[PDB]
Formats: C-alpha cells, sequence, structure tokens
C-alpha cells in the first residue's frame, strides 16, 4: 500500500513518459526500480530526503524528481525500446522495512500500429465431462492482443468469483519465434454439474486490456485500440 | 554477495519448505518478499508473519514454510540491507511450485465447443508445447473448488485447423497411458 501511477503505458520512441510515486508511510528513503528477465530489479534513482536525488545503478535515459517527502517521479524524455520494462517504486525507513509499489507495465514501440485489443471467446462444459465427473469446466480464450497486459476475471450471476478458477500464469505467443508477436491467454472455471444445468445461471468472461489513451493520435481505419474491456458470456443449459 | 537456495523446487501441497539466503558480510536487517508472475512484490518478513512462515539466522538466513498450499507458488526473494540506510541487495530468488495431491486422478481429454481440455491428471504428469507452430497448448494449472473441496489439474490445446483433433492435441506430452478419451 504505496502507490504509483499510471498502471500501464504504451509509448512511441521519443515520447515523454512520466511515472509517479506516492507514499504515506512517512518514509524518507524512496527508490525507483525496473524489473525484467533475466535481470532482477535494477536501481535507476533514489532519494534520502525532499529535494534531492541520486543516480542509481542505471540512471541513463531517465531523470528523477523528489518534490516532497511523499512524492517521487520518473521521467523518460525520449523513449527507447530498452525502456520497456516493469517499473516499481519503493519507500523505506532507514533501519526498518522496505515497501514496494504496485508497479507499472510500460511498453515502448517503434509505432502504435502493432497495438491490438483481445478478441474473447467462451467454451461451454463438455457433456462427456458432466456424464463422467458430475462437474463442468468452462474455458475462456482471449486471443490476438498486443501488448500483453490484460487482467482476466470471471463474473457469475453478475458477481466476481474465485473458487474453482484457474488462469494461466502468463499469456502465450501466437508465433513464439519472431518480433512483434501477438498474445493469447486462457482461463478455466469449474462448477458442479447441477450448476451449469441451471439455465438461469450466467457466466461472463471479462478481460481488461491496457493499450492506448484517448490522447494518442490515430490514423488506422479502425477503433483506436484504447485501454478497454472485452467480454464473452454464456448461460446454463439442460 | 547474496545467495539463495535452491534455485527452484516443486513439492506436494502439505509439505514443509525451507528456502535459503546466505550473505557475505555482517548484515543489519533482512527482508523476504514474494511475487507471483505478473504480481507485485509482497513483503513477507522483516522473525514471523502471522505464524505460517518463519525465519532463522545462524550469515545463513533461512525461511520456513509450513503446510505449503498451491497459493504459495511464486517467487521468493531475499533482500539484505547492510545498514539502516544502505540499499537492499536482492538475492536471485527461488522458484517455488506447490502442486496438489490428486487423490482420485481421472486423466481425461474433452472437446469444448464455442477447444481441447486435458484434465484431472495426477500431479506427476507434465505438459509440452507442440512443435506444430499453429497449435496452442497451455501449461497445466490447478483449480481449487473450495466449495466441494476438490483440486483439479488442467491444460488447454487448440488451433483453427481441421486436422487437429482432441485425440492428438497432446501427442507431444507424455500422458498417463490410461487417459480417458470420450467418443
Amino acid at each position: 500500500a504505496v502507490t504509483q501511477s499510471p498502471r500501464s503505458k504504451v509509448a512511441v520512441t521519443g515520447g515523454k513518459v512520466t511515472l509517479s510515486c506516492h507514499q504515506t508511510n512517512n518514509h524518507d528513503y524512496m527508490y525507483w526500480y525496473r524489473q525484467d528477465t533475466g535481470h532482477g530489479l535494477r536501481l535507476i534513482h533514489y532519494s534520502y530526503v525532499a529535494d534531492s536525488t541520486e543516480k542509481g545503478d542505471i540512471p541513463d535515459g531517465y531523470k528523477a524528481s523528489r518534490p516532497s517527502q511523499e512524492n517521487f517521479s520518473l521521467i523518460l524524455e525520449l523513449a527507447s525500446l530498452s525502456q520497456t520494462a516493469v517499473y516499481f517504486c519503493a519507500s523505506r525507513l532507514g533501519g526498518y522495512e522496505q515497501y514496494f509499489g504496485p508497479g507499472t507495465r510500460l511498453t515502448v514501440l517503434e509505432d502504435l500500429k502493432n497495438v491490438f485489443p483481445p478478441e474473447v471467446a467462451v467454451f461451454e462444459p463438455s457433456e462427456a465431462e458432466i456424464s463422467h465427473t458430475q462437474k463442468a469446466t468452462l474455458v475462456c480464450l482471449a486471443t490476438g492482443f498486443y501488448p500483453d497486459h490484460v487482467e482476466l476475471s470471471w463474473w457469475v450471476n453478475g458477481k466476481e468469483v474465485h473458487s474453482g478458477v484457474c488462469t494461466d500464469p502468463q499469456p502465450l505467443k501466437e508465433q513464439p519465434a519472431l518480433n512483434d508477436s501477438r498474445y493469447a491467454l486462457s482461463s478455466r472455471l469449474r462448477v458442479s454439474a447441477t450448476f451449469w444445468q441451471n439455465p438461469r445461471n450466467h457466466f461472463r468472461c471479462q478481460v481488461q486490456f491496457y493499450g492506448l489513451s484517448e490522447n494518442d493520435e490515430w490514423t488506422q481505419d479502425r477503433a483506436k485500440p484504447v485501454t478497454q474491456i472485452v467480454s464473452a458470456e454464456a448461460w446454463g443449459r439442460a | 554477495q547474496v545467495e539463495q537456495s535452491p534455485a527452484s523446487l516443486v513439492l506436494q501441497e502439505g509439505e514443509n519448505a525451507e528456502l535459503q539466503c546466505t550473505y557475505s558480510t555482517t548484515l543489519n536487517s533482512m527482508q523476504w518478499f514474494y511475487q507471483r508472475p505478473g504480481g507485485r512484490l509482497v513483503s513477507l518478513l522483516y522473525e514471523q508473519r502471522g505464524g505460517r512462515l518463519t525465519s532463522s539466522a545462524a550469515s545463513r538466513s533461512s525461511l520456513h514454510i509450513s503446510s505449503s498450499q498451491i497459493t504459495d507458488s511464486g517467487t521468493y526473494l531475499c533482500a539484505i540491507a547492510s545498514s539502516s540506510f544502505s540499499k537492499l541487495v536482492f538475492g536471485q530468488g527461488t522458484s517455488l511450485s506447490v502442486v496438489p495431491n490428486i487423490q482420485n486422478p481421472d486423466p481425461a481429454v474433452y472437446q469444448l465447443r464455442d477447444v481441447c481440455l486435458f484434465t484431472d491428471f495426477d500431479s506427476q504428469t507434465n505438459v509440452s508445447q507442440s512443435k506444430d507452430s499453429d497449435v496452442y497448448i497451455t501449461d497445466k494449472c490447478v483449480l481449487d473448488m473450495r466449495s466441494m473441496d476438490f483440486k483439479s489439474n488442467s491444460a488447454v490445446a487448440w488451433s483453427n485447423k481441421s486436422d487437429f483433433a482432441c485425440a492428438n492435441a497432446f501427442n507431444n506430452s507424455i500422458i498417463p497411458e490410461d487417459t480417458f478419451f470420450p467418443s
């Protein structure tokens, strides 16, 4: 419960990106890290006190600003492909425990043309499974999205559910061996047989997508692939 | 300077788990964090935390995880801070995978119409991607039907292609020789 913002960002090389960090632990030390395979976290800048900043281990291409005990900002002035990473900020008491922020997925691109939202489909429980097991599995595929920042949740009878749910740890590449490959992801929800067989019952697959903002200019003959929700749905049966 | 051990391990839920952190010099304090892939860095320990995880020093710090459960699966990292203020130095993490105890395994593969569903295999089993570059197979994950207390393993194969069929979706995996294939 330290926060940083935006939660995600897509940018073109040369664009300006500003990540913000805010902490109310009354900590004095704050830090900005990037995390990505197969390094771990890497320090960019940090601060001991209001109005001062220190070069971290990788200060190049980034600037920092510590306007207050509570705020620490990171600015990428002319965005590059190597700045694609997950950025965490952090705060710490000097002799105590360090806390990390929730993170920002930042994606940098030659152009925004490659950016696509998910198409989303649901698959109904096999009758074979029901006959055999008396339980029923629904499957959600989100396909064709780029970049790969989505959050998928199931809503049963209009309420989010967690018992009987499993989603892949991460999305899979549609053509794993090249550049600008697009992503897919599946998730499972299993219920009792007498639950699918209730035709009053409503199952929705929800995938939150993190893409462009309103302010990015858009030339393609289609819906600007903006941050948006995409869903699919099914009712019980038989 | 900081060294974790092992690099990775896999245990059955219910087993206890001891992870290792070893530092070069005199530390000052030492923190353990935890992170699922995709998730954020959770500070577990600055000792105990609620009681189910604990820690020890000896500079060999080590973390004990009682009755591991599937939701313990993630990455465990060790950070040492050699002064009240000098920056943390993070070990390399340990990949923990906790894997369900499947009592009555029921290796099966089904067809789901709007996909192929490998399911109910007992944990020993492992799932391979296809060499077939237009077929899509996912890694197993475990689903916990807390309701009727049941844990299930599963994976999904699919591709828009006529040839592909649930009888052959997992040919690249070694699958129980008595896996049930419905008509």
